[PDB]
RNA sequence: GGCCGGGCCACCA
RNA sequence: UAGGCCCAAGCGACUGUUUAUCAAAAACACAGGUCUCUGCUAAACCGUAAGGUGAUGUAUAGGGGCUGACGCCUGCCCGGUGCUGGAAGGUUAAGAGGAGUGGUUGAAGCUACGAAUCGAAGCCCCAGUAAACGGCGGCCUAAGGUAGCGAAAUUCCUUGUCGGGUAAGUUCCGACCCGCACGAAAGGCGUAACGAUUUGGGCACUGUCUCAACGAGAGACUCGGUGAAAUCAUAGUACCUGUGAAGAUGCAGGUUACCCGCGACAGGACGGAAAGACCCCGUGGAGCUUUACUGUAGCCUGAUAUUGAAAUUCGGCUUUCUAACCCGCACCACUUAUCGUGGUGGGAGACAGUGUCAGGCGGGCAGUUUGACUGGGGCGGUCGCCUCCUAAAAGGUAACGGAGGCGCUCAAAGGUUCCCUCAGAAUGGUUCAUUCAUAGAGUGUAAAGGCAUAAGGGAGCUUGACUGCGAGACCUACAAGUCGAGCAGGGUCGAAAGACGGACUUAGUGAUCCGGUGGUUCCGCAUG
RNA sequence: GACAAUGGUAGGAGAGCGUUCUAAGGGCGUUGAAGCAUGAUCGUAAGGACAUGUGGAGCGCUUAGAAGUGAGAAUGCCGGUGUGAGUAGCGAAAGACGGGUGAGAAUCCCGUCCACCGAUUGACUAAGGUUUCCAGAGGAAGGCUCGUCCGCUCUGGGUUAGU
RNA sequence: GAGGGUAGCGGAGAAAUUCCAAUCGAACCUGGAGAUAGCUGGUUCUCUCCGAAAUAGCUUUAGGGCUAGCCUCAAGUGAUGAUUAUUGGAGGUAGAGCACUGUUUGGACGAUUCAGACAAACUCCGAAUGCCAAUAAUUUAACUUGGGAGUCAGAACAUGGGUGAUAAGGUCCGUGUUCGAAAGGGAAACAGCCCAGACCACCAGCUAAGGUCCCAAAAU
RNA sequence: UACAAGUAGUCAGAGCCCGUUAAUGGGUGAUGGCGUGCCUUUUGUAGAAUGAACCGGCGAGUUACGAUUUGAUGCAAGGUUAAGCAGUAAAUGUGGAGCCGUAGCGAAAGCGAGUCUGAAUAGGGCGUUUAGUAUUUGGUCGUAGACCCGAAACCAGGUGAU
RNA sequence: AUCCUGAGUACGACGGAGCACGUGAAAUUCCGUCGGAAUCUGGGAGGACCAUCUCCUAAGGCUAAAUACUCUCUAGUG
RNA sequence: ACAUAGCAUAUCAGAAGGCACACCCGGAGAACUGAAACAUCUUAGUACCCGGAGGAAGAGAAAGAAAAUCGAUUCCCUUA
């Protein structure tokens, strides 16, 4: 409250919306798949686990 | 009765804003005036209100122009 | 019980990697004869919640990361 | 703004 | 123990009624007058309804408004508002009526919408109505105040002027009319009688007074008994002049004063009592008003359901019918019953009533709003933006300080290249010429700052009054506002360097939410 | 050791005092705990001891934990007690004396005289109250004084309907 | 008189906002309920260090609030703070002047000229100061990021000004001091004036303003 | 202590009377200097502004759940469970669903140490070129009556015409 | 799949209400008024709506436990 | 007129009223308050009132959730 002067969040306006089908992925860089040995498989379950 | 006056504009606090002998970046404002009271000199540019302002990075000069004007000039730093 | 998020300050700031809010322009909704080209460019171009505004509304947003 | 020749009706940035 | 009386004026006719507890009155009522509504299941009123009051009444009756015995009377205005009646011309809702279109599946089809036109009251229009609301001039109107009264319960000026009354009369009485601002049923003017009414005068009479004295009793006072209260920071609590939050027991300097009672008095302790009723303030409350806003009880009107059969006439209109529905109609039974139910007649009848939907009216009732600044508040003025002065030679800087301006404009008054130079004066001529003329002209507009690099004047071409931006800087609480080199894309003008992202500069503007329109490699709820 | 700093309202920061309860450890107490009272005691403050009297059964200390944790003001709430003060008042009026009773008498009982009401201060019904009525005994409180008296206290009684 | 009836969004009223169980512009009781109170009052142990503000902007805002300003605590950063000297610069006040604008007096000549004046919104001129900077002396800050505020009634004095009347202990701005939040000495007394900033103790000393005949310390 | 002028004390001080937690002691006090209570509220109060007769007791920032920050501690590219179950109303064991972090940018599709804008191999914004997380003491905020007391009023359901 | 499988029903218009959701792109549920289906080649939903796909089978009824509370009772706790 | 309504008699003992009616289901339903005013909105389907019960009540056996499949209802955590 800005004692009757309008307040910041009414004086800027609203922007954008939400994407329902909004999809996010887990990201593995390339420095964390250095701790597996080589030849290996790596697979989402190898790396959950 | 009643005063027909009680009214004034927002002052718009013209006049030097940098030091003769002051160094500058390019884009300085040095002046902020209406008309020429003041004159762009070397390396300085005359904005569209008047603003006078520094177009390199330099020390800012004062000098006299002819004999009853001024102008204010930005020189490279050796 | 928990603190509630100001829905309508969420509608118009996103939270920066740093923690700061990214917020839109006022003076952009019409009566744009009256403004300049230039002074549409740059009302286009996103700003930052100021700190003395921060320092007022930051519970509002608590939750919103 | 609607309709009819100024009158009625309509108008929740 | 047992009326004081007389003369005169205002108000109200009268007896009566009223603020229990500061107002008894000129206020209310009243008999009388008038207007208006109401044909009986009356109107009006209470109640959601049933049921009631009205009334076991019926227009010589009942409700509501106004006036207020009686006497003489009650003028002018119907333009406005209300009320009443007309016209079904314009406008309007639900509903009907479906031309047509979008989405989807070449279509159906499903779906979202959608114009002809039909469609009530109201409102608009016309007329009337003033013992309806109201109005009763200063050429203007709807019309401009009749009778009567008038310095008045009304007259500001005002103690109007004159007369009477007194030795002396702002009051009183009688006149005048110059009625600030009387006036005819929110009645005018009178009026015998009446009045714990208001007002002036007089006789009687008096301790009301000159002017106070004495006497009786009850308290007070002394003694025995009994024995509270408000109040109270601690108190060994002086005055004067001063000081001081600007009126001192308590501070300064003086002056005065042995310690403790008792009877008295009220100048001070801004003495006690009640968180000032006046005044202002609070985005406090409550009651009241209305042509404040938004509603709503109710009522009016239309569609449709209940709700059926025939016709006539132009989807309607109209008429007829009976069988739904209705009857606070009659008789009959239950039943010794003015309820009810049933039966039979009569009346009425697809109306009414009631449900749902729709339009209208609606301070009758309800929830609320009705700004701030302000040398208290109100009234007046002001509220955003631009320029100047105040402003103390950076910037900034207040007052209901002193002055002005803005809410635009221009297709050139923008850009570029080339060229050009003013006002004024003098002197000559039935606008021109010469000479001076640093600008004393002009610059779209207010002022200031600038401008003869012209930023002023003219011409050619032109549209940079561009797209994407933007180092840095000014200003600044925020939101905003301002300036900007330079880079890229595509140009204009210029021989070229180069200039151009509107205008000599600084006013000419308004956030967000919502909605409309145009575009869009975005999303679009199983998939398209 | 030798230099500096240390007025302070709103307010910010730090360190402490004390109260009740809990855990653990260690103690005190009928050869007298807590509480209370007095004292010429100690600490920079909040505060801590000791001695003596009273009291008569619980209570410290250390470390840590937790709070209904600290009052002088709220026209604060409750209780007690002052002041005003031996002050105001003691609620419409005619009493006097004799005798009696008694610890005590203006005030109770009895007597005489006096005085007041008498369209009522008399008599009887109703409402309302609900034992206040009667007798004997009493005098703490109540009675605006007193009290031997009482509508007060104790004990025992009292209201009878065919009309 | 008795027995009954009308009830609070309501009754009743020969009407006064009149009565409805000793205060009726809407009775009383209980509940919602700890209504709300931007208002008043109150808010309890101690010491230590630091220590404001009474301003700006916006505000149905004006004795409220918000951000900024000023206080505090903690980490950072490190010359960026302060003062002076010197040097450079921006700007138009005081004064002065009349070159422009306006005002004004006396001559002369036939508007100009001679002489002499006036100005917040006049300037041919123009200080002292203050301000912005740059690189030596002294000095001790400064800034950034976070945690916690309070403040938004100011007052007098001196001085530059508006306003008022070259009135006000008036009012509104600029500048400085003090009070606020500051005791001590002086000004008789006396927040705001003068001297001066109290860690504690001393029956030591030197001074400030102000004083030295007695009150009453010190020069008859 | 009866010649004395006052917020009642304080500093100085004879006289008299006592004798202690034995201390450069205790009680009283002629006489002199200095000195207008406290609280609240204020620009400023001795104030003739507020409040308190006195004494005693009682009487006001609390707790829960969220947020943020600081200190502490455990682990660390990881940190941590919630309900539940077992257990003594315990600690604790188990429970990895979930949550935060290890990656951001963009309205989004998306791309990713980049990304968005943009025609751009340009410029610019936000990012990258490690440190988090769990519990908890303290500070503060939010939702709750939220430091305490106090209206006038509003609504609902009852009770009243002695 | 020869017959049956809840009819004034589902549903629609208008007015409302309940759904976190204020009529909105508002599906889904209920009430009043008025209208008013289809019949396994059927019907309903998947957030307007259409088509496909997917899931289901309204308009009849019954059902313990896990959950809420404490005037109580018994045994205990702080 | 048949009939019915009605009336008399016997038999049954079904209802009535109460509560801790705290929790539960339904009918009906405010206002102060918040929005720094206020009407939409909020307080809140809360307070109060009324009806019905049980030891619990309600819900419940998909014309469901969904989009790789699950398989009545309810309740706790989480999603948030
Ligand atoms: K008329
Ligand atoms: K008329
Ligand atoms: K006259
Ligand atoms: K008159
Ligand atoms: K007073
Ligand atoms: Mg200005
Ligand atoms: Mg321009
Ligand atoms: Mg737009
Ligand atoms: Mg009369
Ligand atoms: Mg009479
Ligand atoms: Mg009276
Ligand atoms: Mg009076
Ligand atoms: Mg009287
Ligand atoms: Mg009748
Ligand atoms: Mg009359
Ligand atoms: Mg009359
Ligand atoms: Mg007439
Ligand atoms: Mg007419
Ligand atoms: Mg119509
Ligand atoms: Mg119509
Ligand atoms: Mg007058
Ligand atoms: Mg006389
Ligand atoms: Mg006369
Ligand atoms: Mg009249
Ligand atoms: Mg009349
Ligand atoms: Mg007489
Ligand atoms: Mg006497
Ligand atoms: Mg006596
Ligand atoms: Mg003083
Ligand atoms: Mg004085
Ligand atoms: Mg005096
Ligand atoms: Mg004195
Ligand atoms: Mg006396
Ligand atoms: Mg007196
Ligand atoms: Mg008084
Ligand atoms: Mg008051
Ligand atoms: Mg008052
Ligand atoms: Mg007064
Ligand atoms: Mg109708
Ligand atoms: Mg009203
Ligand atoms: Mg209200
Ligand atoms: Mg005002
Ligand atoms: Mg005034
Ligand atoms: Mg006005
Ligand atoms: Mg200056
Ligand atoms: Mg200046
Ligand atoms: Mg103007
Ligand atoms: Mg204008
Ligand atoms: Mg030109
Ligand atoms: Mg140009
Ligand atoms: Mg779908
Ligand atoms: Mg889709
Ligand atoms: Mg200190
Ligand atoms: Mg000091
Ligand atoms: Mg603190
Ligand atoms: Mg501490
Ligand atoms: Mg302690
Ligand atoms: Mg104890
Ligand atoms: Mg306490
Ligand atoms: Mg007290
Ligand atoms: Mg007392
Ligand atoms: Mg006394
Ligand atoms: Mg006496
Ligand atoms: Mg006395
Ligand atoms: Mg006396
Ligand atoms: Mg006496
Ligand atoms: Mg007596
Ligand atoms: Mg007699
Ligand atoms: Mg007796
Ligand atoms: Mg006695
Ligand atoms: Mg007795
Ligand atoms: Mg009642
Ligand atoms: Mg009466
Ligand atoms: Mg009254
Ligand atoms: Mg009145
Ligand atoms: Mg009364
Ligand atoms: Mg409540
Ligand atoms: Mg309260
Ligand atoms: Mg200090
Ligand atoms: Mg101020
Ligand atoms: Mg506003
Ligand atoms: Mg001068
Ligand atoms: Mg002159
Ligand atoms: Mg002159
Ligand atoms: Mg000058
Ligand atoms: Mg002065
Ligand atoms: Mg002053
Ligand atoms: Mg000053
Ligand atoms: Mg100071
Ligand atoms: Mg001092
Ligand atoms: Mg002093
Ligand atoms: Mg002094
Ligand atoms: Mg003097
Ligand atoms: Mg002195
Ligand atoms: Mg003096
Ligand atoms: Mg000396
Ligand atoms: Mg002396
Ligand atoms: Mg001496
Ligand atoms: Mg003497
Ligand atoms: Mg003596
Ligand atoms: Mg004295
Ligand atoms: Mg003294
Ligand atoms: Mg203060
Ligand atoms: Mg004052
Ligand atoms: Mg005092
Ligand atoms: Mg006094
Ligand atoms: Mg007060
Ligand atoms: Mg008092
Ligand atoms: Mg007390
Ligand atoms: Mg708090
Ligand atoms: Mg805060
Ligand atoms: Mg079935
Ligand atoms: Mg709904
Ligand atoms: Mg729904
Ligand atoms: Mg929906
Ligand atoms: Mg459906
Ligand atoms: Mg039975
Ligand atoms: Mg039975
Ligand atoms: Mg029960
Ligand atoms: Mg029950
Ligand atoms: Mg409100
Ligand atoms: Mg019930
Ligand atoms: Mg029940």
């Amino acid at each position: 409250f800005e004692g009757g002067q309008l307040p910041l969040f009414r004086r800027l306006p609203k922007r954008g919306f939400t994407n329902i089908n909004r999809k996010e992925y887990a990201i593995v860089n390339l420095d964390q798949l250095n701790k597996f040995e080589d030849g290996t498989e790596v697979t989402p379950a190898l790396l959950v686990e | 009765s009643s005063t027909k006056n009680g009214r004034d504009s927002e002052s718009k606090r013209l006049g030097a804003k940098r030091a003769d002998g002051q160094f500058v970046t390019g884009g300085s404002i040095l002046y902020r005036q209406r008309g020429t009271k003041i004159y762009p000199g070397e390396n300085v540019g005359r904005g569209g209100d008047d603003t006078l302002f520094a177009k390199i990075d330099g020390v800012v000069k004062f000098e006299r122009k002819g004999r009853d004007k001024k102008q204010v000039s930005v020189y490279a730093v050796a | 019980p928990k603190m509630k998020t100001h829905r309508g300050a969420a509608k118009r700031v996103k939270r920066t990697a740093s923690g700061q809010l990214k917020r839109s322009r006022a003076f952009t909704s019409h009566l744009f004869a009256n403004k300049s080209t230039k002074q549409k460019r740059q009302l286009r171009k996103a700003r930052l919640v100021s700190k003395s505004d921060m320092k007022r509304v930051k519970q509002l947003l608590a939750y919103k990361k």
